[PDB]
Protein backbone atom coordinates (compact mmCIF):
# COMPACT_ATOMS: atom_id res chain seq x y z
CA UNK A 1 0.00 0.00 0.00
CA UNK A 2 2.90 2.62 0.45
CA UNK A 3 3.84 1.65 -2.98
CA UNK A 4 -0.24 1.62 -3.72
CA UNK A 5 -0.32 5.02 -1.63
CA UNK A 6 1.95 6.28 -5.22
CA UNK A 7 -0.85 4.89 -7.06
CA UNK A 8 -3.26 7.95 -5.22
CA UNK A 9 0.07 9.90 -5.10
CA UNK A 10 1.11 11.61 -8.03
CA UNK A 11 2.14 14.01 -6.00
CA UNK A 12 -1.45 15.16 -4.87
CA UNK A 13 -1.68 15.37 -1.76
CA UNK A 14 0.33 14.24 1.02
CA UNK A 15 3.67 14.89 2.32
CA UNK A 16 5.99 11.32 2.54
CA UNK A 17 8.17 10.46 5.76
CA UNK A 18 9.64 6.98 6.73
CA UNK A 19 8.94 5.55 9.94
CA UNK A 20 12.83 3.96 11.13
CA UNK A 21 13.73 0.62 12.18
CA UNK A 22 14.98 0.68 16.26
CA UNK A 23 18.64 1.29 16.46
CA UNK A 24 20.87 1.39 19.87
CA UNK A 25 20.61 5.45 20.46
CA UNK A 26 16.64 5.18 21.74
CA UNK A 27 17.67 1.47 23.09
CA UNK A 28 19.34 3.33 25.28
CA UNK A 29 17.28 6.08 26.57
CA UNK A 30 13.94 4.37 25.59
CA UNK A 31 14.34 1.77 28.30
CA UNK A 32 15.64 4.92 30.68
CA UNK A 33 12.69 6.28 29.66
CA UNK A 34 10.31 3.15 30.74
CA UNK A 35 13.03 2.51 33.96
CA UNK A 36 12.01 5.52 35.59
CA UNK A 37 9.06 3.76 37.63
CA UNK A 38 10.82 0.61 38.21
CA UNK A 39 12.56 0.13 41.42
CA UNK A 40 16.67 -0.71 39.86
CA UNK A 41 20.10 0.23 41.18
CA UNK A 42 22.38 2.06 39.39
CA UNK A 43 24.91 -0.81 38.68
CA UNK A 44 23.09 -1.96 35.58
CA UNK A 45 24.96 -2.00 32.07
CA UNK A 46 23.32 0.19 29.29
CA UNK A 47 25.68 -1.08 26.95
CA UNK A 48 24.73 -5.21 26.71
CA UNK A 49 21.47 -4.10 27.99
CA UNK A 50 21.12 -2.04 24.74
CA UNK A 51 22.96 -3.67 21.83
CA UNK A 52 21.71 -7.33 23.34
CA UNK A 53 18.18 -6.13 21.51
CA UNK A 54 18.81 -5.95 18.19
CA UNK A 55 16.14 -5.26 15.76
CA UNK A 56 13.32 -6.58 17.65
CA UNK A 57 10.55 -3.84 17.60
CA UNK A 58 9.74 -0.64 20.04
CA UNK A 59 7.52 -2.46 21.57
CA UNK A 60 10.43 -4.59 22.41
CA UNK A 61 11.19 -2.07 25.15
CA UNK A 62 7.90 -2.40 26.49
CA UNK A 63 8.71 -6.36 27.22
CA UNK A 64 12.47 -5.57 28.39
CA UNK A 65 11.65 -5.13 32.05
CA UNK A 66 8.32 -6.10 32.32
CA UNK A 67 8.59 -10.31 32.01
CA UNK A 68 12.02 -9.51 33.62
CA UNK A 69 9.93 -7.70 36.75
CA UNK A 70 7.57 -10.72 36.11
CA UNK A 71 10.10 -13.02 37.80
CA UNK A 72 11.26 -10.18 40.18
CA UNK A 73 7.53 -9.86 40.78
CA UNK A 74 7.50 -13.75 41.36
CA UNK A 75 10.65 -13.56 43.20
CA UNK A 76 9.66 -10.49 45.52
CA UNK A 77 12.71 -8.32 45.20
CA UNK A 78 12.47 -4.80 45.70
CA UNK A 79 14.66 -3.62 43.10
CA UNK A 80 16.45 -5.78 40.17
CA UNK A 81 19.71 -7.11 38.75
CA UNK A 82 20.42 -7.48 35.08
CA UNK A 83 20.55 -10.49 35.53
CA UNK A 84 17.08 -10.65 35.66
CA UNK A 85 16.16 -7.89 33.03
CA UNK A 86 19.06 -10.21 30.55
CA UNK A 87 16.94 -12.94 31.51
CA UNK A 88 14.45 -11.31 29.69
CA UNK A 89 16.26 -10.02 26.74
CA UNK A 90 16.54 -14.07 26.26
CA UNK A 91 12.35 -14.07 26.98
CA UNK A 92 10.82 -11.41 24.51
CA UNK A 93 13.21 -12.15 22.13
CA UNK A 94 13.09 -15.96 22.56
CA UNK A 95 9.90 -16.13 20.54
CA UNK A 96 11.13 -14.77 16.80
CA UNK B 1 30.36 -7.57 60.83
CA UNK B 2 28.33 -7.41 63.79
CA UNK B 3 29.05 -9.93 66.17
CA UNK B 4 33.11 -9.13 66.31
CA UNK B 5 31.71 -5.30 67.87
CA UNK B 6 28.20 -6.92 69.40
CA UNK B 7 30.44 -8.30 71.59
CA UNK B 8 32.20 -5.36 72.15
CA UNK B 9 28.92 -3.64 73.53
CA UNK B 10 28.30 -7.10 75.43
CA UNK B 11 31.38 -6.31 77.24
CA UNK B 12 30.53 -2.47 77.72
CA UNK B 13 27.45 -4.06 79.53
CA UNK B 14 30.36 -6.36 81.15
CA UNK B 15 32.19 -3.66 82.70
CA UNK B 16 29.23 -0.70 83.64
CA UNK B 17 27.25 -2.56 85.74
CA UNK B 18 29.23 -5.56 87.61
CA UNK B 19 32.21 -3.82 89.47
CA UNK B 20 33.96 -7.13 90.68
CA UNK B 21 35.61 -7.93 87.32
CA UNK B 22 38.98 -6.41 86.67
CA UNK B 23 40.82 -8.44 84.52
CA UNK B 24 38.42 -10.65 81.73
CA UNK B 25 36.52 -7.53 80.68
CA UNK B 26 39.39 -5.21 80.00
CA UNK B 27 41.56 -8.34 78.31
CA UNK B 28 39.12 -9.37 75.99
CA UNK B 29 38.20 -5.67 75.35
CA UNK B 30 41.60 -5.11 74.41
CA UNK B 31 41.76 -8.40 72.08
CA UNK B 32 38.31 -7.00 70.24
CA UNK B 33 40.42 -3.38 70.10
CA UNK B 34 43.43 -4.58 68.16
CA UNK B 35 41.34 -5.58 65.83
CA UNK B 36 38.16 -3.80 63.99
CA UNK B 37 40.09 -0.62 64.36
CA UNK B 38 38.12 1.03 66.65
CA UNK B 39 38.64 4.47 67.59
CA UNK B 40 35.20 6.45 69.24
CA UNK B 41 34.20 3.46 71.08
CA UNK B 42 37.43 3.27 72.38
CA UNK B 43 36.83 6.68 74.17
CA UNK B 44 34.08 5.87 75.67
CA UNK B 45 35.77 2.22 77.40
CA UNK B 46 39.12 4.65 78.41
CA UNK B 47 36.71 6.69 80.26
CA UNK B 48 34.40 3.85 81.73
CA UNK B 49 37.62 1.31 82.15
CA UNK B 50 40.93 1.94 82.83
CA UNK B 51 42.99 4.55 81.10
CA UNK B 52 46.10 2.36 80.42
CA UNK B 53 49.46 3.60 80.30
CA UNK B 54 49.93 4.50 76.74
CA UNK B 55 47.89 4.09 73.76
CA UNK B 56 48.44 7.00 72.06
CA UNK B 57 51.09 6.46 68.66
CA UNK B 58 49.62 2.90 68.30
CA UNK B 59 45.89 3.49 67.92
CA UNK B 60 47.14 6.98 65.96
CA UNK B 61 49.14 5.53 63.47
CA UNK B 62 46.65 2.59 63.41
CA UNK B 63 43.88 5.63 62.85
CA UNK B 64 46.39 6.79 60.18
CA UNK B 65 46.68 3.91 58.56
CA UNK B 66 43.29 3.65 58.80
CA UNK B 67 42.85 6.94 57.36
CA UNK B 68 44.48 6.09 54.12
CA UNK B 69 41.84 3.33 53.60
CA UNK B 70 39.61 6.37 54.67
CA UNK B 71 41.13 8.19 52.26
CA UNK B 72 42.18 5.89 50.07
CA UNK B 73 37.95 5.73 49.66
CA UNK B 74 37.04 9.48 49.90
CA UNK B 75 39.92 10.12 47.21
CA UNK B 76 38.13 7.64 45.05
CA UNK B 77 34.99 8.98 44.62
CA UNK B 78 35.86 11.66 42.87
CA UNK B 79 37.70 9.00 40.80
CA UNK B 80 34.70 6.78 40.41
CA UNK B 81 31.75 9.25 39.89
CA UNK B 82 34.42 10.41 36.69
CA UNK B 83 33.22 6.94 34.92
CA UNK B 84 29.19 6.75 35.06
CA UNK B 85 27.18 3.56 36.18
CA UNK B 86 24.06 4.16 38.66
CA UNK B 87 25.41 2.13 41.40
CA UNK B 88 28.52 0.94 40.11
CA UNK B 89 30.16 3.34 42.12
CA UNK B 90 27.85 4.75 45.41
CA UNK B 91 27.58 1.35 47.24
CA UNK B 92 31.08 1.08 47.88
CA UNK B 93 30.90 4.15 49.31
CA UNK B 94 27.85 3.56 51.29
CA UNK B 95 28.83 0.38 52.93
CA UNK B 96 32.56 1.28 53.19
CA UNK B 97 31.73 4.62 55.04
CA UNK B 98 29.89 2.48 57.47
CA UNK B 99 32.75 0.24 57.92
CA UNK B 100 34.37 3.51 58.26
CA UNK B 101 31.58 4.91 60.60
CA UNK B 102 31.91 1.52 62.27
CA UNK B 103 35.32 3.19 63.02
CA UNK B 104 33.54 5.44 65.44
CA UNK B 105 30.04 7.22 66.58
CA UNK B 106 27.13 7.96 64.46
CA UNK B 107 28.11 10.44 62.34
CA UNK B 108 29.20 8.16 59.15
CA UNK B 109 26.35 5.90 59.50
CA UNK B 110 23.69 8.47 59.45
CA UNK B 111 25.30 10.20 56.64
CA UNK B 112 25.51 7.13 54.95
CA UNK B 113 21.69 6.36 55.55
CA UNK B 114 20.35 9.19 54.17
CA UNK B 115 23.04 9.44 51.29
CA UNK B 116 22.02 5.96 49.96
CA UNK B 117 18.51 6.11 50.66
CA UNK B 118 18.04 8.15 47.63
CA UNK B 119 19.78 5.54 45.27
CA UNK B 120 19.08 1.92 46.39
CA UNK B 121 16.25 0.58 44.15
CA UNK B 122 15.93 -2.97 46.31
CA UNK B 123 14.26 -3.58 49.69
CA UNK B 124 17.69 -5.62 50.54
CA UNK B 125 20.20 -3.03 50.50
CA UNK B 126 17.41 -1.09 52.37
CA UNK B 127 16.91 -3.33 55.20
CA UNK B 128 20.62 -4.21 55.18
CA UNK B 129 21.11 -0.03 55.67
CA UNK B 130 18.04 -0.87 58.81
CA UNK B 131 20.54 -3.52 60.15
CA UNK B 132 23.34 -0.98 60.32
CA UNK B 133 21.01 1.23 62.07
CA UNK B 134 19.77 -1.86 64.44
CA UNK B 135 23.14 -2.68 65.20
CA UNK B 136 24.14 1.23 66.53
CA UNK B 137 21.11 1.59 67.91
CA UNK B 138 22.13 -1.80 70.18
CA UNK B 139 25.71 -0.27 70.86
CA UNK B 140 24.40 2.81 71.97
CA UNK B 141 21.15 1.13 73.37
CA UNK B 142 19.68 4.06 71.78
CA UNK B 143 15.52 2.90 71.05
CA UNK B 144 14.78 6.33 69.07
CA UNK B 145 16.32 5.02 65.52
CA UNK B 146 15.62 1.30 65.83
CA UNK B 147 12.07 2.06 65.29
CA UNK B 148 11.79 4.70 62.44
CA UNK B 149 14.36 2.55 60.11
CA UNK B 150 11.59 -0.79 60.45
CA UNK B 151 9.07 1.44 60.45
CA UNK B 152 9.78 2.78 57.02
CA UNK B 153 11.68 -0.84 55.80
CA UNK B 154 8.24 -3.49 56.66
CA UNK B 155 6.15 -1.38 54.54
CA UNK B 156 8.43 -2.16 51.68
CA UNK B 157 9.16 -5.49 52.76
CA UNK B 158 5.12 -6.17 53.34
CA UNK B 159 4.54 -4.26 50.06
CA UNK B 160 5.61 -7.51 49.47
CA UNK B 161 6.66 -10.36 50.85
CA UNK B 162 9.51 -12.69 52.60
CA UNK B 163 10.84 -15.52 54.20
CA UNK B 164 14.31 -15.24 56.15
CA UNK B 165 14.72 -11.09 56.30
CA UNK B 166 10.94 -11.55 57.66
CA UNK B 167 11.86 -13.50 60.32
CA UNK B 168 15.11 -11.74 60.95
CA UNK B 169 12.49 -8.76 61.69
CA UNK B 170 10.79 -10.82 64.61
CA UNK B 171 13.86 -11.45 66.21
CA UNK B 172 14.66 -7.48 66.16
CA UNK B 173 11.26 -6.63 66.92
CA UNK B 174 11.42 -8.94 69.49
CA UNK B 175 14.67 -8.24 71.13
CA UNK B 176 13.01 -4.07 71.67
CA UNK B 177 9.92 -5.47 72.78
CA UNK B 178 12.28 -7.08 75.58
CA UNK B 179 14.64 -4.55 76.10
CA UNK B 180 11.44 -2.71 77.39
CA UNK B 181 8.91 -4.55 79.04
CA UNK B 182 6.81 -6.71 77.12
CA UNK B 183 5.75 -10.41 77.73
CA UNK B 184 3.34 -10.93 75.26
CA UNK B 185 5.29 -9.82 72.38
CA UNK B 186 8.37 -10.72 72.79
CA UNK B 187 7.51 -14.60 72.87
CA UNK B 188 4.42 -14.18 70.00
CA UNK B 189 7.16 -13.15 67.36
CA UNK C 1 -27.68 -7.33 44.89
CA UNK C 2 -29.70 -8.98 42.26
CA UNK C 3 -28.46 -12.27 39.54
CA UNK C 4 -25.43 -14.81 40.53
CA UNK C 5 -24.47 -13.75 42.90
CA UNK C 6 -21.41 -15.96 43.29
CA UNK C 7 -20.38 -18.84 45.16
CA UNK C 8 -20.19 -22.09 43.17
CA UNK C 9 -17.54 -23.91 44.93
CA UNK C 10 -19.20 -24.27 48.40
CA UNK C 11 -22.18 -25.15 46.97
CA UNK C 12 -20.74 -27.00 44.18
CA UNK C 13 -19.11 -27.79 41.33
CA UNK C 14 -15.46 -28.17 41.58
CA UNK C 15 -13.23 -30.42 39.74
CA UNK C 16 -9.20 -30.92 40.48
CA UNK C 17 -6.91 -29.58 37.99
CA UNK C 18 -3.95 -31.68 38.90
CA UNK C 19 -5.08 -34.48 36.46
CA UNK C 20 -3.72 -33.21 33.50
CA UNK C 21 -0.45 -31.65 33.24
CA UNK C 22 -0.10 -30.94 29.51
CA UNK C 23 -1.08 -26.89 30.36
CA UNK C 24 1.35 -26.59 32.28
CA UNK C 25 2.96 -23.70 29.89
CA UNK C 26 -0.59 -22.60 29.34
CA UNK C 27 -0.85 -22.22 32.97
CA UNK C 28 2.26 -20.65 33.10
CA UNK C 29 0.58 -17.18 32.82
CA UNK C 30 -2.28 -17.90 34.66
CA UNK C 31 0.73 -19.07 37.46
CA UNK C 32 2.29 -15.57 37.46
CA UNK C 33 -1.38 -13.55 35.95
CA UNK C 34 -4.11 -14.93 38.88
CA UNK C 35 -2.21 -15.76 42.24
CA UNK C 36 0.12 -12.73 43.35
CA UNK C 37 -1.94 -10.25 41.60
CA UNK C 38 -4.77 -10.82 43.55
CA UNK C 39 -2.86 -11.53 46.85
CA UNK C 40 -0.21 -8.62 45.98
CA UNK C 41 -1.61 -5.48 45.04
CA UNK C 42 1.56 -3.78 47.12
CA UNK C 43 3.90 -5.37 44.57
CA UNK C 44 3.13 -3.77 41.52
CA UNK C 45 3.81 -0.33 43.46
CA UNK C 46 7.44 -2.05 44.00
CA UNK C 47 8.18 -3.50 40.85
CA UNK C 48 7.40 -0.40 39.06
CA UNK C 49 5.23 -2.48 36.26
CA UNK C 50 0.97 -2.14 36.66
CA UNK C 51 -0.26 -5.58 36.61
CA UNK C 52 -2.95 -6.06 33.39
CA UNK C 53 -5.87 -7.15 33.42
CA UNK C 54 -5.51 -9.05 29.90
Amino acid sequence: DILDSALLRPGRIDRKIEFPPPNEEARLDILKIHSRKMNLTRGINLRKIAELMPGASGAEVKGVCTEAGMYALRERRVHVTQEDFEMAVAKVMQKD
Amino acid sequence: PKNPDLRIAQLRFLLSLPEHRGDAAVRDELMAAVRDNNMAPYYEALCKSLDWQIDVDLLNKMKKANEDELKRLDEELEDAEKNLGESEIRDAMMAKAEYLCRIGDKEGALTAFRKTYDKTVALGHRLDIVFYLLRIGLFYMDNDLITRNTEKAKSLIEEGGDWDRRNRLKVYQGLYCVAIRDFKQAAEL
Amino acid sequence: DSSIMMLTSDQKPDVMYADIGGMDIQKQEVREAVELPLTHFELYKQIGIDPPRG
